[PDB]
């Protein structure tokens, strides 16, 4: 159950086995300041899920959004000197910058210096993306390189 | 107070449809009574960086037309981006503090979006960035239809040719559909199938499409139909099977073709079009070529000018 | 201990952040047993350290050995339910097996399928590591480093 | 059952002092002896990825004058691992058989260890890999160290031009490192000097080598004089302004050798030699690297044969 | 007096049953069973012109262990054919002499019943032209034909990858078409699924032949695994997004074959079979192909020579 953080940000509810890489992919690393990721463990709510809970680090809304793709539904406890104090949704947004890498390779965003950025938007069964720069919209799944 | 004014000229999906209508009304007006005088001193570059005879050119003729002075580049190479190895950023980054505007055209994908975030307050028009857009054909396509057509919606077009390359089609389809009347019916390869990034929208646009494998089925029905060369060098090595032309129009399939139905080729045409064609009465892709000209020209003065002009 | 469990390795002194490597350069992450993180947590010897939470399950061998340069602190603490036993020590065979990132680009042992193999002449310095196919003796540090 | 029989012929630092005396003998006694009605059967191809004359003429032949005959192939040319497409082990996994023995020259190195991975049990020999080893081109010339001083032990020897890239002079610093109070004579540019840590093997002894100013001066001491052609064809970059030798050997600066020293060189020679060093009581890199003949047999044989004497 | 002697080696769709099995016994009776004193005159030449490692090595050597010789050339590079200029027949009338026998291995198909054109009595080869045909490439896997379930009649076999060009199984569904009760497994893309002309000379017996689905359903159905190397190297542009197998071969799914199949492959390999497929109780192309030796041989001999046993 991981223990009581003091005051920072945490995620209750997150997708098991997803909780490893929302944070791998992530600088959730970079960061010094202590953290306690807790990747397979009880839901209480749910059944099963994964807690993340890194202190000193705010996340006001921008990252908090972005993880309306990865965890759908989730929750940000976030607690600010040992007590609970968060309303916090992970909205889909309108496009997530700087972050993924592009699949067509022609397209001219990654050749230079500039970073990247895909447009966010609800197709069907699934979600799709278009990078601004090359007005192309590809699957919300086959934007990585594999 | 222009609307296009100090605008910048790049995906035909970032403007909307009673957009257009301002350059085309701009445009009627000169192809009446004109101003080489309009667009002094302006600089343009004209820097493409990629090959082009008809795209570069008529620009440079309608900039040197209304009094705008330009020197830019044909080839992308005898400069500092080329040898030196230098960003697109920098390059764009400093031609912008030398010139009002730049017109460019780039081998990779929304290269032109690139500028823009190099280029701020001075106005980026792009000739094409890659097989993404050409929102600069679309333009004349639009002076022709409207033109040798009366109305501008209420109508069927075939496209018919590389889609899935076609800079020309992806901007002139997508903006067509954003019309009250158009009917979408595209020709394609099993391959060569039109990007879906324009596909989808239509539907919900309630426009419809479909996909046929014939030129005289959709014969007396299309009143235009717009032909598309094949982006030869812009191809993976897998998509090269299907690399002729798997369709290539003749005249006898002119029998019941409509009336004001013509052929519109963005040019060059590579072998999809005959020559005996040109002799014919649908025969425009030339005369739907010396357009831009006018489109181009009327376009450059807007941007140009806050005050409308005249 | 504290919050120990029964049956499940746990990996301490850890050098500073090296642990998140043991998730995505080991993939270890891709179990459904526990897995309770905390990198970044204070300790009583040099700086700070990282562990990972294991459950019903412990460490191997070549994880021993993959231990040494990863780690010269690296207490690996195989608890037989709640009682610490296999406090086992980081060391790496003299052989060396396919798990590396050489640095002589030449040694056509790159572009070619192959068995990552090196050496690894064990001095009072860096856990260095001579070439095995090229013989040429360079060091971990850079081989390893990124 | 002899120790240097069936081995990999890869490289040298981790065999014993008794081997090559074992087939060195060897070679004193086939100086002129030649035993058709022996190994007539063990085919053998000539396997040559790189360019080198001698041991390619010098090796294929003893293949061919040890009673038998030689295949392989001058090039990875005609060869279904590159144009087909193949590693460099499939071709030996169906190699081991047919050509029972089968020597390797890699432009990479490692690449012995790896032919010799995908054989089974049929017997290699890898004479030169990348810029790392050679077994082959050293003995032949422990031939020539009977040839003018006989014994091999304590000596003071010479190594000028490249000496870290090299496959062939690697073996140098690691044989005899293990051999008995031998003095190290190096002369080469800082990162070529060759690397200290062929040099860290020799610490549980710590005997003689240094590197000190130019051959002017290091030749009245010299007992040994054998330089190394510098690699011009395999390098980097990173340090390009040193294609020459620096030091070069010329009668002018040689008339001050011992007494008994000799000229010899790995083979090919360009500037490392001067023409007018053709005549000189020393210059023996004549003899001294054409030994491949009553050399190589000497091997060629003893790895191939049970309880055979000579 | 027999059969197979004497015969011009090209393709294998003309000659009966009882040749192959001739010469086939021959191998197993030459397994392990040298004889120099024999032909040892007949002096051979190995003339490559294209690229394929075994054929080219596994020759050339049983060239030389059935005692004798070989000349040849790797490539068609340092020859008076077209630096000097010269037809592939002119070479060849000149050619019947010197090395009463020569293989030819062409680039290009037809070619061998040309240089057979321009010989006039002395015996010729051709393993392999073009992507048509190819003789040597399976009489040595029929060999593994006995080695992996002996007879050689009724079976279930099957061929991935390109089927249609490869001038190597081009001789499947032609020298078993015409032999007993066998079941025909094909697996290659719809052009490359072998043509059905070479199975239409098999309508006077309709025998077996067919193809469908993945090599994951088709596995625990086969008595015999020979895939085939997707001829990257030779083919038409008009289809170039098919330069992978498709279908390959990994431990994973081969996990269902019958008993006593293996898998086997034309070699060179690349994707077909994985790395992994080393460690299998079926994994046979290693010695599979590999007949060369106890192969070839046997035929080498049975066509250059009279009234002979063994
Ligand atoms: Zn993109
Ligand atoms: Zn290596």
């Amino acid at each position: 159950q991981v223990e009581a953080i003091k005051r920072g940000t945490v995620i209750d509810h997150i997708p098991a086995q997803i909780g490893f890489k929302l944070l791998s992919l992530f600088k959730l690393t970079e960061t010094d300041q202590r953290i306690t990721i807790g990747l397979n463990l009880p839901s209480g709510e749910m059944g099963r899920k994964d807690l993340i809970k890194i202190e000193n680090t705010f996340l006001s809304e921008d990252q908090v959004d972005q993880l309306a793709l990865y965890a759908p539904q989730a929750t940000v406890n976030r607690i600010d000197n040992y007590e609970v104090v968060g309303k916090s949704r992970p909205s889909l947004p309108e496009r997530i910058d700087n972050v993924l890498v592009c699949p067509n390779s022609n397209c001219i965003s990654h050749a230079e210096p500039v970073s990247s950025s895909f447009a966010v938007r609800k197709r069907a069964n699934d979600i799709a993306l278009k990078c601004k720069y090359c007005e192309k919209e590809f699957s919300h799944n086959v934007v990585l390189a594999n | 107070a222009n609307p296009l004014y100090q605008k910048h000229i790049i995906s035909i999906n970032d403007l909307s449809r009673d957009d257009l209508n301002l350059v085309l009304a701009t445009a009627a007006k000169l192809k009446a009574n004109p101003q080489p005088e309009l667009l002094k001193h302006k600089v343009i570059a004209s820097c493409f960086f990629e090959a082009s005879t008809r795209t570069r050119l008529s620009f440079e003729t309608s900039m040197h037309r209304l009094g705008a002075s330009v020197v830019g580049f044909s080839d992308s190479a005898n400069t500092s981006l080329g040898k030196k190895g230098e960003t697109l950023a920098d390059t764009i980054s400093v031609i912008s503090t030398y010139v009002d505007a730049i017109v460019m055209r780039h081998p990779q994908e929304g290269a032109a979006r690139l500028a823009t975030e190099f280029s701020g307050n001075v106005p980026v028009l792009n000739a094409g960035d890659g097989s993404n857009q050409h929102p600069t054909q679309t333009l004349l396509d639009l002076f022709t239809i409207q033109e040798t057509q009366g109305r501008l919606d209420n109508l069927h077009v075939a496209m018919v040719g590389d889609l899935k390359y076609g800079r020309t089609v992806h901007s002139l389809t997508q903006a067509l559909a954003k019309f009250d009347g158009n009917r979408f019916y595209f020709i394609a390869p099993d391959a060569l199938a039109m990007p879906q990034y324009i596909l989808d929208m239509l539907d919900e646009k309630g426009i419809a499409w479909s996909l046929h494998s014939s030129i005289e089925e959709v014969m007396a029905e299309v009143d235009i139909l717009y032909m598309t060369r094949v982006q030869k060098e812009r191809l993976a090595p897998s998509e090269y099977a299907n690399v002729k032309a798997q369709f290539v129009l003749r005249a006898s399939d002119l029998h019941n073709a409509k009336a004001n139905m013509k052929v519109l080729h963005p040019l060059p045409r590579v072998d999809e079009i005959a020559t005996d064609v040109d002799k014919t009465p649908h025969a425009w892709y030339f005369q739907q070529a010396g357009n831009g000209i006018f489109a181009r020209q009327a376009l450059l003065a807007l941007v140009l000018n806050r005050d409308l002009v005249l």
